[PDB]
């Protein structure tokens, strides 16, 4: 039985993940254009990057106890968490039929070229696909979609974490939000084995992370804030 | 060190 509680928990999440995913993509008019010459594309995906930061930043603040944590910890979690939730919120505009992200037109549909312009090898591209195609072929809720953003970025092992027993804390109470609703709400065969499944996806995102932190003229193309966040 | 990330969050 899923608690008042716990459908309150991703009452909030849905609500926090719709303020903060725009699926008209229309601020991306924004950014610099895209150019399909070396690193032709970084311009435009590293706006695209520091944009969807600071959504990301956006949702967490809406995470039930996360302003309870100190900013100090907010901040780490953000750090780390950053990347990791932008891959995750991104199987959204995430289509299998291209193995393409598209963003509503031609000049937002982002394939492995153009990531590839942006400087970027086939050491991550790769992995990075793989994963997008596991998480799709999940199929998941929109309820289990935020709920693992969340839990993603709530992570008490994630480095310069002071406070990890209230990380965890915090974190607990939305995983066993997830395992409760996907007994109580997702039908089999879809239920089987989700859970841990979706874990998984908490480690194979955690591993993109750590090659992406070892993968100057460059670094003036990218922005202040993703500077901040990336180091 | 993080005050873009800390204008956010406040
Ligand atoms: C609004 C959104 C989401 O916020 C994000 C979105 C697409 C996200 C994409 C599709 C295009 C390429 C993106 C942005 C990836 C980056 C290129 C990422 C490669 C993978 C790292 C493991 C590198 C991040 C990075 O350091 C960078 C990018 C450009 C310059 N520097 C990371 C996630 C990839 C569209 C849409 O779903």
């Amino acid at each position: 039985k899923l608690s008042e509680e716990q459908q309150h928990i991703i009452a909030i999440l849905l609500d926090a993940h719709h303020k903060t995913y725009d699926p008209t993509y229309a601020d991306f008019r924004d950014f610099r254009p895209p150019v399909r010459s070396p690193l032709s594309m970084l311009p435009h995906l590293a706006d695209l990057v520091s944009y969807s930061i600071q959504k990301v930043i956006g949702f967490a603040k809406m995470i039930p106890g996360f302003r309870d944590l100190t900013s100090d910890d907010q901040i780490v979690l953000l750090k780390s968490s950053a990347i990791e939730v932008i891959m995750l919120r991104s199987n959204q505009s995430f289509t299998m039929d291209d193995m393409s992200w598209d963003c509503g037109s031609q000049d937002y549909k982002y394939d492995v070229t153009d990531v590839s312009k942006a400087g970027h090898t086939l050491e991550l591209i790769e992995p990075l696909i793989k994963f997008q195609v596991g998480l799709k072929k999940l199929n998941l809720h929109e309820e289990e979609h935020v709920l693992l953003m969340a839990i993603c970025i709530v992570s008490p092992d994630r480095p310069g974490v002071q406070d990890a027993k209230l990380v965890e804390a915090i974190q607990d109470r939305l995983s066993n939000t997830l395992q409760t609703y996907i007994r109580c709400r997702h039908p089999p065969p879809g239920s089987h084995q989700l859970y841990a499944k979706m874990i998984q996806k908490l480690a194979d995102l955690r591993s993109l992370n750590e090659e992406h932190s070892k993968q100057p003229e460059n670094s003036m193309k990218l922005t202040p804030l993703v500077l901040e966040v990336f180091g | 060190n993080h005050p873009m990330l800390m204008n956010l969050l406040k």
